[PDB]
């Protein structure tokens, strides 16, 4: 190469090109699926990542890592974009996907050094990949009879197998009792904003309860505050939109008088305004009053004097749930205060949780929303308990969307190897190669499992097999046994729609990153 | 806790860091395997330029920084020291072994079992060579010789030219041949004295029917051809008589300094007398001659050589019949030169070689002698041609020592890993993933042959492998252990009957190094570097 | 046993006292050794090479 | 304000690393240090690493000599260049005063510097040889300049001759 | 084991992937977990010096030069300055201890690092993380199971405060206002008692104040069951002290009043300009009459007020405080019983408080006055006047009455109590012991570590009343085991008895229950964690 006085990319550009760009690209992928390895299964361990600001985040969650995770790398940037996609589509599965597309690559590494040509990988991917999603969609375990208690039976199991991996799978059969129940309370499009989440410091696991209504922090009281009754065994709730203080009418008005009596007259109309207002208010027969805009002092201590609570400046979402939970409307204005636009719950009561205070309105009948109160030693405790609990939600929220379970601990994974290699076995032999490395990289997900938990990996892989090859289905690694059993009858349950998108986003990433033949990275400008 | 100062590496860290420098030591010269291979340009930081094929010089020429790496490096060395060729599939089986290896212990497989059957491996894979793979060459003859030169010579600057560099290497190794002790016949290279001349074309390159010397007559008055040239080698300088330390001179009488003075000279000059009184015509001396002395020995219309180098003078002693004199001192305390110490030669002659001159020794008695000045367009030609001319006279010394050749072309490693995972079925239960990982280890150097070729390295392996399983399945097909890689045409070719041998001994060696540098590397599992 | 609340001076004659014990424990386990027995010497000398 | 004997104890044993490490640039930069003031001051009144590793090698028995530059100093390159084709046994080498980092009083005067190593110490340290030598004079007068001072050292073959111990036996 | 991995490829090409790669560190595993085990116990030793009536204080100075003498564990740990993140966990840890129970903060950090500790020579012996916290979680389930058993119940009568008063002695007893420990403790269960919803139900803080001035000396602390105020009759020539007050809270300034809308007021002749003043002069008297017409005696302000409305107020022999704080303008109104009015024309009789005594305050030589308001009919509302030789002691009294306020609030929640001085530990632990000697072997050792871990709290209080640990320790577990008497615990102040029911120590279930379970919680996730990415 010649320097060419005349040049023709900026300077400074750099180009790789090849097979050995192509090796780099892999590794790198096997470097990024390394960071997340040892977080997958129960016996899976947290990553603790700090960052400039110092800030520390404490997560089990692949997703979590890999995005915390500092990526530059273009191929690597792949993995954290799938299993961004697994979390957004399916939410949980975002450590097995990176683990699978790794394992893929890492398979089809020797054939690339030595000089097959990517396409054909591609084509073997595609095809194994429709073949392994054909069987997980036959052999998946539904049941057709509608019966409640069996379908609770089914959320409660999928959301404890989706919750036995992290720091509260020691209680996870009450956290999934909780989740199922929370689920069940949303209406027809199960938005996640409709399940409040609360974190209050102090307190176990076991004092974390979930409420049936909605809960808040209280929110800057006034003066005159404390005198107002903090329990009400009937109220009617008037949900607003409102600032409830005397103010200027209007930004741009301007009051124009030459008399004294018009100057009294003016004084007196204002008051008179806020007065009306919160007459109209009392007269509207509710007891407790919650607003967007700030409640004055004035408004506080007029409301204290009728023996009313009032509480301003309460969060858009907060009073959105209380709506939904009550069964109220929101209202920008109070002239037109009708019993149907007031709601009701049966008890609402301030009480202090771990050094804070929440209004609890409790009893409602038809609420159509949660609110979850956690409680730990420490922020990012809680905050770890909520990604698990988001967790452990989307997994019941597909679980009712399409009740199609597997089961889980890497039986699901031995059956399509088995059925792959079975495939493979009866075809020309350029192709079944490369789908016998798909069928072999199939099995990380157990390997990994038994390594992280300590095992043998290789005698568990090899009874696996064994088991698999002459009959059985749902037979994966048993964790506290040291041995194999039926994941099935041990209720390690699955919705096969996880593994249909982490085996489809998988098989995605590593066709795109062998399809990858030359990486060009122009100088940065305004480097600043 | 530790408090040591320096960096420290444990685990899966520092196993793979090794394994990643000796992937990348393999990678470095992967690409110069097999005829197909093409040759590199090292370049220093002087702008010296190195042309070259070999993977031991090029090992040697970097520069290397990782512990693995310099393994690697001395392995190659150690492999042409002791074999001559080799060099660069050695580091490609040792560094495939070391990754084959290292994902095995990364699949939870403890590396001494792993350790315990790379070694079995590698006892087996020797036995079979030397049992089934081996063709004796008794009834090939010279063709035997020729085909191992042609094959050695390949991926090299002299590889189109084979047919005649072949024949110019038989003759030089047999020309060169002796018998010691015990009647066994014994090969001595580098007794064959490679001289570069750049110029006309490399098939001018001619082989001396006796021996050539990089040294020209001391002076312009000797004549520069002796037709029965009496040769005397010295090795002693013949300049002006000096005392020693101890030997002082002190003058007391005046009268003496003019006869000490006379003296000091007539010394060199009656040893020189003597020497030349029995006839001799040629003077070769290790050391240095002075104005006086060359005069001399011009006027005898003889010639002199001064500065000759030792091995050079040992070599034309030994071929000629004469006997290096380091000085003239006899049994009974006197100066004297016999006849008898004088060799023989039948023509000494000053050549002009490309506007400078060298002495050819011609068809010296009672002893062969060879050598080879090579011809090429530049000095980096000259030298890759001297380099892959070693490597082909050490080939045919290897194969004319032990008789014993194997078909090349990766037959031998495709038959090996054949046998070898047919037979970790029979011994050991994690041992025999090691010899499995051992076999398809051992198919790196085909693989790596079909991608220097361009061809379809896949295809041609698996034709190969299927190929060789049924020579050792059906016993009645044993013709097809000889199927070996025709990189030409890319297909699969019986290479035995197309001419493509090389020495057991370079499979032998390699194998076995290649396995001791991975036990080595692969005991590693933790790193201290401390800081300078 | 330092953070218990014991003197650095009684554990070091107690681990006094239990190394004369393992002393003669390890002496009462030991068994009588004649070089002229070519099978033992060869077994000292596998064990002591196997870790290497 | 008391306690004059601190007796800092196990604090530079504790800490001894990040001790150590200074004390390695340190003395790293000090070599560096040692080898510039030998120039400066010394004569001056009447990478860096490869200048270090450079003079710290080789044989103490063999002559080399360093010139210190900046970009008349193309003809004293000329010279230089025809000792070295005139001296091939010698290894001329020359390097920036900015790579060194030199006093700015030795760029702003001492440009054409004849610095001299014989086995590590300075047996010869010309510096701004410009008054004592002149501007245009050729490689034969700079030759002859040097060796008057007793400082620089006192046939050609085809092209090369150079390749077990084995040299030849033809004893039965 | 430092920089990440650093490869630059197999062929010789950059190989970057995470940015700033090289100026970033990163731990795996077992090194990782005695890092952080060795933190933890680093923390937990320092604090655990500061356990029980003979702990020692720390002297915590700030950034700014300001220097706290402390003996709370959540105090400590947070001003304390620290970088690793097994610290700042361990912080947060005493601070969840402080908000959820009020005390104990110190117990949890201590118990932690003894968990942490044992779970170290457990790691040594090849058992998975996981498991020990498995077992570490079976053994907190065991020991809160028998800390409920061994429990007992007191009265929170009024009528009778005795074990009340116990208990608060208990909580005070370790802090430096043991000098004065009865009379604060009765201060503190008075305090509570006074304000508390009384079915049960929350106490809540906000309408305790606890306010500090220098001067006097600790035994001067006293409860005011009213509201002190900082603040002053406004004009100098008002009377300092008023009898039967019939308070007027106001929250209007005593101005002309003032529309919120932007407003101009046009004066347009000689006749608008008398008619303004006027209008003006009669503003001030209306308001002063306005209040006058109520019956009441003093008035009290939010907003301050100008000249005329001063001297006015002082002319109508009504005393006047202005510029009272909102926080203290509820606080007066709850005490006093009378409502907050937003005008005067709003203000009547039936509005008005009452206050027994309002008096001005002072403070020696000093010229710095405050206003006490008592003798209220039911005031629902105490504050808390705590006087000292230094302000660091007057800190310190503060947040020891936070904590007795704290453990009294929770004896108001629940009544259960276990009898401290490591008696509680020491049952629990010989119950883990027990249990473990039927589960398993496995989870024996775990349990066995939960167990000794526990037993640490004991060993502790021996060692700072310079009494041997492991000697006192043992003798108190085997006479446990012999006489069935979970209340034999170490006899920190050499009182000649071991049996801390007789000693009246008196510690909350609830306090030793959220110990054991935020202590499991926390080692179980420094156990879980075998990554660290710190830049
Ligand atoms: N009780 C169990 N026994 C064995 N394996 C389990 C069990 N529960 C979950 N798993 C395995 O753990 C894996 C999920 O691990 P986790 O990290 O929680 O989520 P992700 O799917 O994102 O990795 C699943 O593939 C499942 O097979
Ligand atoms: N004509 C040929 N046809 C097929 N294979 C060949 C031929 N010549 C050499 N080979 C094979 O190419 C391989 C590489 O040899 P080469 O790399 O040149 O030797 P070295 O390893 O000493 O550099 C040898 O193992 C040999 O078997
Ligand atoms: N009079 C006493 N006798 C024995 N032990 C006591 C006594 N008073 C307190 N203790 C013990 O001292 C320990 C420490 O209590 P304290 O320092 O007040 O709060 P913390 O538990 O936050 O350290 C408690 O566990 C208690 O059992
Ligand atoms: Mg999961
Ligand atoms: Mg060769
Ligand atoms: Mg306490």
């Amino acid at each position: 190469m010649m320097p060419t006085p005349v040049i023709l990319l900026k300077e400074g550009t750099d180009s790789s090109q090849g097979i050995p760009q192509l090796v780099s690209n892999i590794s790198a992928c096997q470097v990024i699926a390394e960071a997340v390895r040892t977080t997958l299964g129960p016996r899976g361990m947290d990553k603790l990542i700090v960052d400039g600001r110092g800030k520390a985040t404490i997560s089990n969650d692949g997703a979590t890592i890999l995005k915390l995770l500092d990526v530059v790398h273009p191929a690597a940037k792949t993995l954290v974009d799938i299993a961004k996609s697994q979390d957004a589509e399916v939410g949980d599965g975002t450590t097995s996907v990176t683990l699978l597309a790794a394992e893929f690559l890492k398979q089809v590494k020797p054939y690339v050094e030595e000089g097959l040509h990517p396409q054909i990988i591609i084509r073997a991917f595609r095809t194994a990949t429709q073949l392994a999603v054909n069987k997980i969609k036959e052999i998946a375990v539904t049941v057709k009879k509608a019966d409640k208690v069996e379908q609770r039976k089914l959320l409660e199991k999928c959301a404890m197998t989706a919750l036995s991996s992290k720091l509260i799978s020691q209680q996870k059969a009450f956290f999934a009792k909780m989740v199922v129940d929370a689920v069940m309370m949303l209406d027809d499009l199960l938005q996640l904003k409709m399940i409040g989440i609360k974190k209050v410091q102090g307190g176990a696991l076991e004092d974390s309860q979930l409420v049936a209504g909605v809960a808040f922090k209280k929110t800057f009281s006034y003066a005159g505050f404390e005198m107002q009754p903090k329990k009400y065994h009937n109220p009617k709730i008037a949900l607003l939109n409102v600032e409830l203080e005397l103010k200027a009418e209007k930004d741009n008005a301007e009051i124009r008088v030459h008399t004294v009596e018009d100057y009294q007259a003016i004084v007196d109309a204002e008051w008179n305004i806020l007065y009306d207002k919160l007459e109209k208010i009392h007269h509207s027969g509710a007891k407790v009053v919650l607003s967007k805009l700030p409640i004055g002092d004035v408004a506080t201590q007029y409301f204290a004097d009728r023996d009313m609570f009032c509480a301003g400046r309460v969060p858009e979402e907060d009073l959105k749930r209380t709506m939904m939970a009550c069964g109220g409307s929101i209202q920008t204005s109070v002239n037109a205060l009708s019993a149907d636009v007031l709601g009701r719950c049966q008890v609402f009561e301030e009480t202090q949780i771990g050094g804070e205070r929440y209004n609890f309105f409790t009893g409602c009948p038809k609420a159509k929303t949660c609110t979850f109160i956690l409680r730990g030693g420490a922020e990012q405790f809680m905050e770890e308990t909520e990604r698990s609990l988001h967790d452990a939600i989307m997994i019941v929220r597909r679980a009712i969307k399409n009740d199609s379970v597997v089961a889980g601990g890497g039986a699901i994974e031995m059956e399509l190897s088995k059925y792959l290699r079975d495939y493979s076995r009866t075809i020309p032999g350029k192709q079944q190669l490369l789908i016998g490395a798909y069928a072999k990289a199939l099995e990380i997900i157990p390997r990994q499992l038994c390594d992280n938990a300590g095992f043998d990996a290789t005698n568990i892989l090899n009874k696996l097999r064994a088991r698999h090859a002459q009959g059985g289905t749902w037979y994966g690694v048993d964790i506290n046994n040291e041995d194999i059993a039926d994941n099935f009858e041990a209720f390690v349950w699955e919705p096969a729609m996880v593994r249909i998108n982490a085996l489809t986003a998988a098989s995605e990433a590593a066709c795109l990153i062998v399809s990858v033949d030359e990486t060009i990275k122009n100088p940065r400008s305004t480097v600043d | 806790p530790l408090s040591v100062f320096g960096d420290r590496s444990t685990g899966e860290t520092i196993r793979s860091q090794n394994v990643m420098a000796a992937a990348s030591i393999a990678n470095i010269v992967k690409s110069s395997l097999g005829p197909v291979g093409l040759d590199k340009m090292l370049v220093d930081d002087i702008g010296d330029v190195t042309i070259t094929n070999d993977g031991a010089t090029i090992l040697k020429l970097l520069e290397v920084e990782h512990p693995a790496a310099k393994v690697l490096c001395e392995l190659a060395d150690l492999q042409d020291k002791e074999v001559g060729d080799g060099t660069t599939s050695v580091v490609i089986i040792a560094a495939e072994l070391l990754k084959n290896a290292d994902e095995l212990v990364k699949q939870k497989i403890h590396p001494t079992s792993v350790i315990s059957g790379y070694r079995l491996a590698c006892k087996e894979a020797v036995r079979y060579i030397n049992e089934n793979l081996i063709v004796n060459t008794d009834e090939l003859g010279r063709d035997c010789l020729i085909n191992a030169a042609k094959t050695s010579m390949s991926s090299k600057i002299i590889g189109i030219n084979g047919d005649f560099f072949a024949n110019m290497v038989v003759d030089a190794v047999l020309a060169i041949k002796y018998t010691d002790i015990r009647g066994q016949p014994r090969y001595p290279v580098n007794s064959v004295n490679i001289l570069k001349a750049h110029g006309r074309s490399q098939m001018e390159s001619m082989l001396i029917s006796g021996y050539a010397l990089n040294c020209v007559v001391g002076s312009q008055g000797m004549p520069k051809r002796i037709v029965n040239a009496k040769i005397a080698c010295l090795d002693f300088s013949l300049q002006k008589t000096k005392m020693k330390l101890g030997v002082q001179v002190v003058i007391t009488d005046p009268e003496k300094l003019d006869q000490i003075r006379q003296r000091e000279s007539d010394i060199t000059k009656e040893r020189i007398q003597k020497i030349l009184a029995t006839g001799a015509n040629v003077i070769l001396t290790t050391g240095g001659i002075d104005d006086m002395c060359l005069k001399y020995f011009v006027e005898a219309g003889a010639m002199a050589v001064r500065r000759v180098l030792k091995r050079d003078l040992k070599r034309i002693a030994k071929a000629s019949g004469a006997t290096i004199l380091s000085t003239l001192a006899n049994l009974e305390g006197e100066e004297t030169f016999e006849a008898a110490m004088l060799g023989q030669a039948e023509e000494v002659v000053q050549e002009r070689i490309c506007d400078d001159e060298l002495i050819l020794i011609k068809n010296t008695k009672a002893r062969t002698s060879a050598s080879i000045i090579l011809r090429g367009a530049n000095d980096f030609m000259c030298d890759e041609m001297e380099r892959s001319l070693h490597d082909a006279l050490c080939v045919v010394k290897r194969v004319l020592e032990s008789k014993s050749v194997v078909p090349g072309g990766g037959a031998v490693e495709a038959a090996l890993s054949i046998y070898l995972e047919n037979y970790a079925t029979s011994m050991g239960s994690r041992e025999q993933l090691a010899i499995a990982e051992f076999a398809r280890s051992l198919l790196v150097i085909p693989n790596t042959l079909a991608v220097n070729a361009a061809q379809d390295s896949t295809d041609l392996v698996a034709k190969l492998r299927a190929f060789h399983n049924e020579a050792q399945v059906n016993p009645e097909r044993k013709n097809l252990k000889w199927i070996g890689l025709d990189l030409s045409n890319g297909k699969p070719r019986d290479n035995k009957q197309a001419g493509v041998f090389e020495p057991t001994i370079v499979k032998v060696k390699s194998l076995k190094f290649a396995t001791e540098a991975a036990i080595t590397i692969l005991r590693i599992d933790d790193l201290i570097k401390l800081h300078p | 046993l330092l953070q218990k609340g014991i003197h650095p001076t009684i554990i070091s004659e107690s681990f006094q006292k239990a190394l004369e014990k393992g002393i003669e424990i390890l002496t009462d386990m030991s068994r009588p050794v004649e070089l002229s027995d070519r099978e033992t010497l060869l077994n000292s000398a596998t064990t002591s090479l196997n870790s290497k | 304000l008391a306690g004059e004997g601190i007796s800092v104890n196990t604090g530079p044993k504790g800490v001894i690393n990040d001790w150590r490490r200074f004390k390695q640039l340190e003395t790293e930069q000090r070599e560096e240090q040692c080898r510039e003031m030998e120039r400066l001051i010394k004569k001056l009144s009447m990478s860096g690493e490869g200048f270090l590793d450079m003079i710290d090698k080789e044989q103490k028995s063999i002559v080399i000599m360093v010139h210190i530059y900046e970009d008349g100093t193309e003809a004293m390159n000329g010279c230089m260049i025809c000792l070295a084709a005139e001296y091939p046994a010698v290894k001329f080498c020359k390097v920036k005063s900015s790579v060194i980092g030199a006093s700015s009083q030795f760029t702003r005067n001492a440009l054409p510097a004849l610095l001299i190593y014989k086995g590590g110490e300075l047996i010869g340290n010309f510096v701004r040889v410009t008054d004592q030598l002149g501007d245009d004079f050729f490689a034969v007068d700079l030759e002859a300049f040097l060796q008057e001072f007793g400082l620089l050292p006192e046939v050609l073959t085809s092209v090369r001759n150079s390749a077990s111990e084995d040299s030849d036996l033809e004893i039965d | 084991a430092s920089m990440g991995t650093l490869a630059f490829d197999e062929y010789g090409r950059p190989f970057l992937i995470i940015k700033d790669q090289d100026r970033k560190s990163r731990l795996m595993g077992l090194e990782a977990l005695k890092s952080h085990i060795m933190a933890a116990k680093a923390v937990a030793n320092t604090m655990r010096t500061s356990l029980g009536p003979n702990g020692l204080d720390k002297m915590m100075v700030d950034k700014d030069g300001d220097v706290t003498v402390t003996n709370d564990g959540a105090t400590i740990l947070s001003m304390m300055d620290v970088d690793h993140q097994i610290a700042k966990l361990m912080v947060e840890l005493s601070k969840s201890q402080d908000d959820e129970i009020g005390d104990g903060t110190t117990g949890v950090v201590v118990l932690a690092g003894a968990l942490l500790e044992e779970a170290e020579q457990l790691l040594d012996r090849g058992i998975h993380p996981i498991r020990i916290a498995d077992g570490y979680e079976q053994a907190a389930r065991v020991a809160i199971e028998h800390l409920d058993k061994i429990s007992d119940s007191v009265l929170v009568d009024i009528k009778d405060t005795e074990p009340l008063i116990q208990t608060a002695k208990t909580t005070l007893g370790s802090k430096v206002v043991n000098s004065c420990h009865r009379q604060m403790a009765e201060i503190a269960v008075n305090a509570v008692l006074t304000v508390a919803d009384m079915e049960r139900r929350d106490v809540d803080f906000e309408l305790i104040k606890v306010e500090g001035k220098v001067g006097g000396r600790l035994e001067d602390t006293k409860l005011i069951k009213g509201v002190i105020v900082d603040k002053d009759f406004s004009h100098p020539q008002m009377p300092k002290k008023v009898e039967d007050a019939k308070i007027a809270i106001l929250t209007c300034p005593f101005e002309p009043p003032k529309p919120k809308t932007k407003h101009k007021l046009d004066v347009t002749s000689v006749e608008d300009y008398k008619a303004l003043q006027k209008y003006e002069k009669e503003k001030f008297e209306e308001m002063i009459q306005q209040i006058k017409e109520t019956g009441a005696n003093l008035a009290i302000c939010q907003w301050g007020f100008d000249d005329e409305a001063n001297h006015l107020l002082l002319q109508n022999n009504l005393p006047a405080v202005r510029w009272v704080g909102g926080p203290e303008i509820e606080l007066i109104a709850i005490a006093t019983g009378g409502r907050i009015v937003p005008r005067f024309s709003e203000l009547t009789a039936e509005k008005l408080g009452f206050a027994g005594l309002v008096q001005e305050i002072s403070f020696g030589t000093t010229k710095d006055k405050m206003l006490v308001i008592e003798q209220c009919k039911n005031s629902r509302a105490v504050t808390i006047f705590i006087r000292g030789g230094n302000k660091m002691i007057i800190e310190e009294a503060k947040r020891s009455l936070h904590d007795a306020l704290c453990v009294i609030r929770n004896l108001i929640r629940d009544n259960r109590v276990v009898y401290g001085g490591g008696a509680a530990e020491i049952s629990c632990a010989l119950a883990v012991s027990q249990e473990a000697d039927k589960c398993p072997t496995l989870e024996q050792y775990a349990m066995r570590a939960f167990a000794d871990a526990l037993e640490v709290i004991p060993m502790a209080l021996s060692e700072n009343s310079g009494m041997n640990p492991i000697q006192t320790m043992t003798e108190v577990r085997a006479r446990q085991v012999k006489e069935m008497n979970p209340a034999l615990g170490i006899d920190c102040l050499h009182k000649g008895t071991n049996d801390m029911k007789q000693q009246h120590v008196i510690e909350t279930l609830i306090g030793k229950k959220q110990q054991i379970s935020l202590a499991t919680q926390m080692v179980r996730m420094i156990l879980k964690i075998d990554d660290i990415r710190k830049p």
